[PDB]
């Protein structure tokens, strides 16, 4: 963020005759992953389903992230 | 732009819905049965069969 925030560079040849370059930046910053259950207890079978919500684990906007569990 | 194909299951429900207040003998009373599991084609129609090893899963009574 800040200063360091990802910035695309681009030369351009202004109207008046010089190399000046153009440039725009936009941060990318992190979030903080909350995990929760839906419900305060569960009986046996009950079915918890656990919901993460963090952004920054969404590494393609087209396929469906997903995440396995180790076997090994 | 390249899509991807998600595997899973759903959650079914097997209802049954009398024509009035009481079964009474002799009425035949639709059976419905919402699964999506067993609909494994999406351009014909899927009927279960006990012939069919295919269909893994009938009702029962």
């Amino acid at each position: 963020t800040d200063e360091d925030a990802p910035r695309v560079n681009y030369n351009d040849l202004g109207a008046d005759g010089v190399t000046t370059p153009v440039s725009d930046q936009e941060e990318a910053p992190s979030h903080s992953g909350v995990v929760s259950l839906n419900a305060d207890s569960y009986k046996i079978a009950d079915t918890v389903v656990i919901t993460v919500e963090d952004l920054d684990l969404n590494v393609d906007s087209d396929l469906i992230d997903i995440f396995t569990v180790v076997s090994d | 732009t390249p899509q991807t194909i998600l595997v899973g299951f759903s959650f079914a429900s097997i209802d049954i819905q009398p024509v009035t207040d009481e079964w009474t003998s002799g009425q035949e009373i639709p059976v419905v049965i919402v699964d999506a599991d067993q609909n494994k084609n999406s351009r014909a129609d899927e009927d279960l069969d006990l012939n069919n090893p295919d269909v893994t899963l009938i009702p029962a009574l």
